[PDB]
């Protein structure tokens, strides 16, 4: 008990080692409260003064044997040392070794060590030090050199048993030492000094509470280790079919017909080194770095009249974009996957392999990118709830008086506070006023109501102070925030830009009565507070990325400059600082790295800058998995749980809510008082047959099919209708049948049901309002309005027709029911986040309001210098001297608060929110031309709005969205709620196959041969055997590259032809033994089919290339040679459970796919009928436009994952010349003009950006609830 | 964008007529400097005879009787690269029906390269006396009222037979 204290002394000493020497003539685990770094149990009390930092007995009986002791602090932390002598010098009893043991355990020691690693961190940020740091540094190995040799002296040195190397950690310390030692005497600083950066990572032995953060990290990794198999698997997998596919296509070029001096291409090719020479053979797009890409079908690329396209040069991106190898056909398949700048690759391929090749983008997409990020988040919540549950269970086991006085009567909380409630949202709805083109008189109103809602404030602020004691007025949070604003306006009044925008942190004052805003609080407060130490882990580690990449790569990027710009001048993006490096390392945590990868092997090689990058990707992009998923869970589950009633205190908003309901009930009966006081057998039969033949499963299939061909009618309606009159006339008639059909059928169905029940109906209600507009349409058709605005404007409206289409379906009607339900709990949280970006926005408006005008040089598009032209009115004369000059502003920016919001939303999409952050960067003044990074800090608003926007935004919609969809479950009784009975049915019948029990073992027959084989076959020998032999013809397929000898391919062929013929053999064999119980198991009748496709594919792709030219043909029908190496996944159990619960998660897949199909279809036909003469730039061009069906499909496809759609905006925004012409006269067509509408545009994407994002979400959901039963039953 | 749609075969005597000719570029973003040349070859006669020719926005005309004061520039103006090249006659007479070829010279402007190209693309137009309806407008227009009356009769017979069910359960209860 707390008697059992007694110092270790030489008697104790000799007891241990006569009770040792007994033990060994004669020839447990300690307590955790016990183990080292632990708290001492309360039951022992407090320390008497005469034993602290003394050496003691080992309370510990395990270790009362052997010979050990402890030593406590202050703080009553246990320490374990071994009694045996420091390298046999120094005694526990010997005075060096207790002052040893007093310095080490210590408050002072910890603090003087955390210092002195803070000051050396801030110290590796600096790139070029100067002279007098040299003594600085040596006061910092000094200083480690102490604290090394206290302890080696304390606990020895591997001597022990606790002993200094014996620590994990220990060693990080002694590889700092002995590296700092060696480097000095011996003396390159690239990686000297990149090595001396490992004593930031000291940090986390020195913090407490930052090893276990690093252990739970550890212990997550490991539990991922079939998901990365499986990753790799696939990845490798779809790298052989796209090297397969696309072997040299990214090499086609546009080279011209017509060569003087008798010039051929090969005679060319070894002359050029210039760009500027490479543009006067190939064509180049203007301001493009690569040539043009083409090919030779006819929906691919076309070269211009006078260039053919030929195979011939260097590959897109530095040559770092191909599928010629199987390396960078992996690091392609990888970008797919990580979705980094996608768009592109996705464009390049198509343009020069042809658009019939977006079918392998798809299922990459589809099957990369979305299945195997969900089954990794899937598998990291697991760890991470299997470590809560551990962690929650191991945890539970005179005149001034009476003034002030009448003071604190005023302050009444129905209407004081109600007032002040009023005032906030009323200055906030002021402050959101603000717009660049601002006259004086709304500055000075806006001045002043400013000032008195400060004076306002303030007054409040005062008064409170004088009601309630100045101490009791500071306990409580939110008078001490409003105290702190209402200081901080006083202090802007007496004097920058940032200063006037902490007015709007007074919003947050709402999440009292909001209590939605407050779990965003709540989530907020839990990033730097219960998970304090998560995300002080993740911040040290993109401190090291960062310093580390400066240190690699700050050199390179100034020597090799001229590599990556043609200016010979550092880009945008480098690492030849620190916060430039730091900024690179936060945008790879966004997900933009290949960019960055490819300046970076530019300038400092490939392998260095390819493991930097994915150590970075892999290391940051985990750490902020599990901050998400701890943040999530922890105010999903462990805030909320009901402890106090709704407002324990009555609320000031209900008191006054009910005072309201009081006073005006009270007035209105007043009022009503005094004003009293002042004062058909056959019709039956009729609706039984209409009745009979609505309900009926023909009319269902009739309606159903026309429905179908109406939908289909629109894609015809493209650019091109005119050359096809026929067809034209068709559809017209075609559309008079189908609106004289459904008029019949709303006759029906309102004989039928009624004009009750068939209003009360709301898919009844749609059919009603798409008939009631085709109606309108065709009257006013045939009543010669036809031409009329009004009537132009509604002929648009036949998208909607495919609407129809949502009630005859059941997988979209109930993926509809669930999309519905959600919407109520989706609206207050879409509430809070506009509340927040309007914060952000009225934010962004202060600070860049009207500062992104430009002078620009308009042919080639460049700024011009500050030197010249620093102002509008020096562009303005330079414009009446020389025409191609204009003071142009960017489209999307911060003039006001909606164009903040779309700025905003680009942002948090992290597509194109890099030409703002350098507009914003770049920003000076107003009418001010803007110098290169003048405000270059300017990015740590981006970086602050990314963070609070997007990361606590997404997870408190993630949070409520799980809530809704539990509570959708619960309440049906756990059924699916994406699945239709039938798929239910096919659900738990396909759920009997994955737990079926070992079946009946297949008897041996009786041949005496026939016995052998059986023997052979199915021994576990023959199945490893197999898999190795899969696996060396794996390989074997990874051995091709493009432009291969005709040896390598021959030698290759025999070695595929005998793996064909052993894989023949292995099933011959298996045929005989088996006889026909080879054909009872499913993985037997694959490996049959794979066998058979495999012989008829090489057979039909030798006869294919020896008598017959189809390159595109041959390859489609080589692909079958994948098929060998899908049996791989056979043999591993993991990946086999993960493809189950895939198989599991197909039917809700394919009703939330055939919903979103739908709404890409209508949004096709929308576009085709707006955008399809929209100016061909930025992300519009002659490949990817709205002018066909199939070109709408592939830009929405590419949108539908966020990719590019500022690119595609961004031409639709061009409304006024000089950026458009209204009379723009297209041949072929009577359309005139090419401009766009700014808010159809912004409508559209905006709109089907967030409906994409709903969708993705219920997907999501779907296949990680499918994941979670599969593993947990 | 452009789009090359074929030249109407069917005039009207005494009436206006355009004879469409476009011919769009590969590359809608290359630049290029055109010029056209228009011949006619008349019925009866097997020599083509040039009647105009279009360049750098002033129209020629050929001394011929059939064209002379009948034929104005319908096409791309104010450029010199032209993409429609299409002609308009005011008046058309008998002697108008023939085959016409256009035939745009395209000289392309590209970095340190100039490629000059050609298209002929031919056009057969015959005067008629009244116009004549599309066989196709014909055809879809009786195939909507054959669908029309054939639906109609399907519901209006179905009624009538489930009615006559329908009865028959009233009586028997
Ligand atoms: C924490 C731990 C996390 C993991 C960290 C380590 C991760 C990755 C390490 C990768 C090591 C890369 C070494 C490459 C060595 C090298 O120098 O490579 C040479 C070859 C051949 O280059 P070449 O001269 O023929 O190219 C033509 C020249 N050109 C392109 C300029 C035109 O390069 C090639 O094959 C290009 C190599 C492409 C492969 C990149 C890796 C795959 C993608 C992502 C990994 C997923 C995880
Ligand atoms: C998680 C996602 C959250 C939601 C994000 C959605 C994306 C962002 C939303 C919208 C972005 C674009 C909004 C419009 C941008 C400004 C465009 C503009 O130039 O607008 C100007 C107009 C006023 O025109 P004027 O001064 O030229 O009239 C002159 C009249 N004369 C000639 C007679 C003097 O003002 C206006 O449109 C401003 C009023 C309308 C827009 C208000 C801001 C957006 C509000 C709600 C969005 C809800 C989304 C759900
Ligand atoms: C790129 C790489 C992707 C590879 C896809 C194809 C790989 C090969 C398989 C297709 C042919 C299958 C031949 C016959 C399979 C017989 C069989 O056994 O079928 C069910 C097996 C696993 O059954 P189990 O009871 O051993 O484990 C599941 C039960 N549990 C959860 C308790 C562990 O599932 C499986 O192999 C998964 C079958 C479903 C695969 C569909 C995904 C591709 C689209
Ligand atoms: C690029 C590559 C191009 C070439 C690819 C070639 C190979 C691709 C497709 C061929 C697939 C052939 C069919 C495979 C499954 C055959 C089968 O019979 O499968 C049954 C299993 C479950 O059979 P069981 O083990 O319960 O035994 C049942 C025993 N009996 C039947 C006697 C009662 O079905 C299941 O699991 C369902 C598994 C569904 C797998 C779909 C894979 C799609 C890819
Ligand atoms: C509930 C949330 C979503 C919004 C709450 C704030 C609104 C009250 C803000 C957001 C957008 C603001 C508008 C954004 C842009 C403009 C245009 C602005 O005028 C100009 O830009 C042109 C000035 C000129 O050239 O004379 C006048 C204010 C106004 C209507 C703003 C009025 C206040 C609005 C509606
Ligand atoms: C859901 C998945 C994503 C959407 C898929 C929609 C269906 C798939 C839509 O695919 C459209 C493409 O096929 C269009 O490109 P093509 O090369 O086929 O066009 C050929 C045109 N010519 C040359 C014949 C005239
Ligand atoms: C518009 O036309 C609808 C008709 O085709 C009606 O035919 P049904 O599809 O209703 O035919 C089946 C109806 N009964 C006869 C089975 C009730
Ligand atoms: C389940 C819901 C299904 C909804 C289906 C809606 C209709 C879906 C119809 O899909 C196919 C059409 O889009 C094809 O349109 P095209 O114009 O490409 O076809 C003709 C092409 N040529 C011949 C002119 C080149
Ligand atoms: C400018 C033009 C803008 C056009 C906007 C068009 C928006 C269309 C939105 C359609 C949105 C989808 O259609 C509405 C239906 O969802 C309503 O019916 P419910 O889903 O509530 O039915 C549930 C199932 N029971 C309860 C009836 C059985
Ligand atoms: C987004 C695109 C997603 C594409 C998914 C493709 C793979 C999924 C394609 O369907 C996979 C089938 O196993 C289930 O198909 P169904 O849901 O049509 O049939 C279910 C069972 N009943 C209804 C027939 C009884
Ligand atoms: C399921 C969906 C099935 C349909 C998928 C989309 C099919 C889409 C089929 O599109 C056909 C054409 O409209 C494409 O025309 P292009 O843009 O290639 O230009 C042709 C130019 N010339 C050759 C006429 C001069
Ligand atoms: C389901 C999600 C629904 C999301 C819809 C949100 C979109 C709302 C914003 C549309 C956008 C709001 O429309 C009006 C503005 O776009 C006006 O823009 P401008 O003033 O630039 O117009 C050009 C000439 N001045
Ligand atoms: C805007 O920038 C110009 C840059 O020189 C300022 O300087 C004037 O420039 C013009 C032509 O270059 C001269 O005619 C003036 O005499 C210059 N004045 C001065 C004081 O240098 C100009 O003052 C600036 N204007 C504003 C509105 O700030
Ligand atoms: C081919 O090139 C050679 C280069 O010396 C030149 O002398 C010769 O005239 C050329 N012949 C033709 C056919 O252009
Ligand atoms: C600027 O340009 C014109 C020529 O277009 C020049 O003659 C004059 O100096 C200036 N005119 C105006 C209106 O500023
Ligand atoms: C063309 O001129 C003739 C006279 O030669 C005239 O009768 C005819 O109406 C004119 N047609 C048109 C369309 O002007
Ligand atoms: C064609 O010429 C006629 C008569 O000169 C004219 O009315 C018509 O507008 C012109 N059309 C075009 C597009 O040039
Ligand atoms: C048209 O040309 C024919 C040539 O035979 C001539 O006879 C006829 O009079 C001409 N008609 C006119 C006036 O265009």
């Amino acid at each position: 008990g707390p008697q059992s204290f007694v110092h270790f002394t030489k008697q104790s000493l000799a007891l241990i080692e006569q009770r040792i020497a007994e033990r060994k003539s004669k020839e447990p685990k300690p307590s955790s409260d016990l183990e080292a770094g632990k708290q001492l149990p309360f039951i022992y009390g407090d320390i008497p003064p005469g034993m602290v930092s003394e050496p003691l007995e080992d309370l510990d009986p395990y270790y009362a044997d052997k010979k050990t002791f402890i030593v406590l602090n202050k703080g009553k932390t246990i320490f374990r040392f071994n009694a045996t002598p420091a390298l046999y010098m120094l005694s526990p009893f010997s005075p060096l070794r207790r002052i040893s043991i007093k310095i080490l355990v210590h408050s002072l020691f910890s603090m003087l060590i955390m210092c002195t690693i803070l000051t050396n961190c801030i110290f590796m940020t600096m790139n070029n030090p100067p002279d007098w740091t040299k003594n600085v540094e040596y006061t910092f190995t000094g200083i480690y050199t102490f604290e090394s040799l206290v302890k080696i002296l304390a606990r020895g040195f591997c001597v022990g048993e606790f002993t200094f190397l014996r620590d994990p950690w220990n060693w990080l310390d002694f590889v700092v030492i002995v590296f700092a030692y060696l480097t000095e005497f011996v003396n390159n600083v690239s990686a000297l000094r990149t090595f001396r950066v490992l004593r930031a990572l000291k940090t986390i032995s020195v913090i407490p509470g930052l090893k276990t953060i690093v252990g739970a990290l550890i212990q997550s990794v490991k539990k991922l280790s079939d998901v990365m198999i499986l990753t790799v698997f696939c990845l490798s997998v779809f790298a052989l079919i796209g090297l397969q596919l696309f072997m040299g296509n990214l090499k086609h070029k546009c080279f011209r017909n017509s060569l003087e001096n008798n010039e051929t291409l090969e005679s060319i090719m070894n002359t050029l080194e210039s760009e500027e020479d490479f543009r006067k053979y190939f064509y180049y797009l203007e301001g493009s770095k690569d040539a043009l890409l083409c090919g030779f079908s006819t929906d691919s690329g076309q070269c211009p009249e006078g260039y053919t396209c030929v195979k011939i040069g260097r590959n897109p991106d530095y040559g770092y974009t191909s599928f010629d190898t199987f390396s960078w056909a992996f690091l392609a398949l990888f970008r797919l996957m990580t979705q980094d700048y996608w768009e592109n690759l996705y464009q390049q391929t198509l343009r020069a392999a042809g658009k019939t090749y977006m079918i392998f983008f798809v299922v990459v997409i589809f099957l990369g990118s979305f299945y195997l990020i969900n089954l990794i988040l899937a598998v990291v919540a697991m760890a991470y709830e299997e470590q809560n549950q551990a962690n929650i269970e191991e945890a539970k086991q005179p005149y001034w008086i009476k003034f002030k006085k009448c003071i604190y009567f005023i302050v009444m909380d129905p209407f004081v506070d109600l007032a002040i409630t009023i005032c906030i949202v009323l200055n906030t709805l002021f402050m959101a006023m603000e717009h660049h083109p601002m006259t004086e008189e709304f500055k000075n109103v806006l001045a002043i109501g400013n000032l008195v809602f400060t004076g306002i404030f303030a007054a409040e602020m005062v008064l409170k102070l004088i009601a309630m004691d100045p101490y009791e007025y500071f306990q409580v949070g939110w008078n001490i925030f409003d105290s702190l604003i209402v200081t901080l306006s006083l202090v802007e009044l007496f004097l920058l830009s940032v200063l006037r925008s902490f007015r709007l942190l007074r919003v947050f004052k709402l999440a009292k009565s909001w209590p939605t805003l407050n779990m965003l609080i709540k989530i907020i407060g839990n990033s730097v507070g219960a998970l304090g130490n998560l995300t002080l882990v993740l911040a040290i580690i993109v401190f090291i990325f960062a310093v580390v990449g400066m240190q690699l790569f700050g050199k390179s990027y100034k020597e090799c400059v001229c590599k990556i710009n043609d200016d010979c001048t550092l880009p945008r993006w480098h690492m030849n600082d620190f916060f430039h490096s730091f900024l690179i390392v936060f945008r790879v945590l966004c997900g933009e790295w290949i960019e960055t990868m490819w300046d970076c092997m530019e300038v400092a090689g490939q392998a260095m800058c390819l493991i930097v990058y994915m150590m970075v990707m892999v290391i940051g992009n985990l750490v902020v998995l599990n901050l998400f998923l701890a943040l999530l869970l922890s105010s999903f589950s462990s805030d909320n749980l009901t402890a106090i009633e709704e407002d324990p205190d009555a609320n000031n908003l209900q008191i006054a809510v009910t005072r309201i309901k009081k006073g005006i009930n009270y007035v209105k009966q007043t009022l009503r008082e005094f004003i009293l006081k002042a004062f058909g057998k056959i019709w039956w039969n009729i609706r039984k047959t209409c009745y009979k033949i609505v309900e009926h499963s023909w009319f269902e299939s009739f309606i159903v099919l026309m429905i179908l061909l109406s939908s289909g009618a629109l894609a015809f309606e493209d650019i091109y209708i005119e050359r096809k009159k026929t067809i034209k006339i068709i559809l017209e008639y075609a559309d008079k049948i189908f609106t004289y059909i459904f008029i019949l059928e709303m006759l029906l169905k309102w004989i039928a049901y009624g004009y009750k029940t068939y209003f009360t109906n709301a898919w009844c209600w749609l059919d009603f309002l798409i008939v009631d507009v085709s109606l309108v349409t065709l009257v006013a058709n045939t009543l010669g309005y036809s031409d009329l605005g009004p009537i132009k404007s509604l002929r648009t409206l036949r998208a909607l027709r495919p609407l129809r289409a949502l009630s005859r379906f059941e997988g979209m009607r109930v993926v509809v029911n669930a999309l519905i339900g959600a919407i109520p709990s989706i609206m207050n949280v879409l509430l809070v986040c506009l509340i927040f970006w309007l914060i952000f926005s009225i934010m962004g408006v202060n600070l860049f309001a009207g500062k992104f005008y430009e002078c620009i040089n308009t042919t080639d598009g460049s700024r011009f210098p500050a030197s010249q032209v620093p102002n509008r009115s020096e562009c303005f004369a330079l414009m009446n001297v020389s025409q191609n000059v204009r003071w142009k502003n960017l489209k999307v920016n911060f003039d006001n608060v909606g164009l903040g919001y779309l700025s905003l939303l680009q942002v948090a999409t992290f597509k194109g929110w890099t030409i703002i952050m350098y507009a914003a960067v770049d920003s000076v003044n107003v009418d001010k031309q803007p110098k290169y990074e003048y405000s270059l800090y300017m990015y740590i608003y981006f970086v602050v709005f990314i963070i609070f926007g997007s990361f606590f935004t997404l997870n408190l919609f993630i949070g409520v969205i799980i809530d809704n969809f539990n509570q959708q479950k619960k309440k049906l009784g756990g059924q699916d709620i994406f699945m239709t009975e039938e798929q239910k049915k096919y659900y738990n019948a396909m759920k009997k196959l994955g737990s079926k029990k070992p079946q009946k073992p297949i008897p041996r027959p009786g041949n005496k041969i026939q016995g052998c084989i059986f023997d052979l076959v199915t021994n576990q020998a023959f199945d490893i055997s197999i898999m190795v032999l899969i696996c060396l013809n794996m390989v074997t397929m990874m051995v091709e590259k493009e432009g291969q000898s005709q040896h390598m391919t021959e030698v290759l062929y025999w070695i595929n032809v005998v793996f064909i013929i052993l894989f023949t053999g292995e099933c011959v064999l298996k045929l005989i033994s088996l006889r026909h119980y080879y054909f009872t198991v499913g993985w037997n009748i694959f490996d049959f089919v794979v066998v058979i496709i495999s012989i008829v594919g090489m057979f039909l792709a030798d006869l294919i290339e020896t008598y017959f030219v189809s390159p595109t043909l041959f390859r489609v029908i080589r692909l079958a040679r994948i098929g060998r190496i899908l049996r791989l996944v056979k043999g591993a159990k993991g990946i086999r459970t993960l493809l189950f619960a895939l198989m599991m998660s197909l039917p809700a897949l394919f009703n939330i796919g055939l919903l979103l199909f739908l709404v890409m279809f209508i949004y096709a036909i929308f576009g085709m009928s707006n955008f399809a003469y929209v100016k061909k730039e930025d992300g519009i061009n002659d490949m990817f436009n709205f002018e066909t069906f199939g070109n709408s499909m592939i830009c929405l496809f590419q949108i539908t994952t966020s990719a590019g759609w500022d690119g595609l905006l961004a031409p639709i925004l061009n409304s006024k010349p000089p950026d458009c012409d209204p009379k723009k006269v297209h041949p072929g067509s009577s359309v005139e003009g090419d401009c766009g509408n700014p808010s159809v545009g912004i409508f559209y994407f905006v709109s089907y950006i967030i409906i994409s994002f709903l969708v993705v979400v219920n997907m999501y959901i779907a296949v990680i609830l499918e994941n979670f039963s599969v593993a947990t039953e | 964008g452009c789009v090359e749609v074929d030249s109407e075969t069917e005039a009207v005597y005494g009436m206006t007529f355009k004879i469409l000719c476009i011919s769009c570029k590969r590359r809608s973003e290359t630049n290029a400097e055109t010029f056209t040349e228009w011949t006619f070859r008349q019925k009866g006669t097997e020599e083509f005879v040039k009647i105009l020719r279009y360049e750098n926005e002033v129209l020629q005309l050929e001394e011929d009787e059939r064209f002379e004061g009948r034929v104005v520039w319908n096409g791309s103006r104010g450029t010199k690269d032209l993409q429609d090249l299409s002609i308009f006659i005011t008046n058309v007479t008998y002697n108008h029906s023939g085959d016409y070829e256009c035939h745009v010279y395209r000289l392309l402007f590209f970095e340190n390269y100039e490629h000059n190209t050609s298209v002929v693309k031919k056009i057969h137009i015959e005067v008629v006396d009244k116009a004549n309806r599309d066989m196709a407008s014909i055809v879809s227009e009786i195939m909507m009222y054959v669908l029309i009356v054939v639906l109609t009769i399907w519901l209006v017979a179905e009624m009538i037979y489930c009615y006559k069910k329908i009865a028959a359960a009233t009586e028997t209860a």
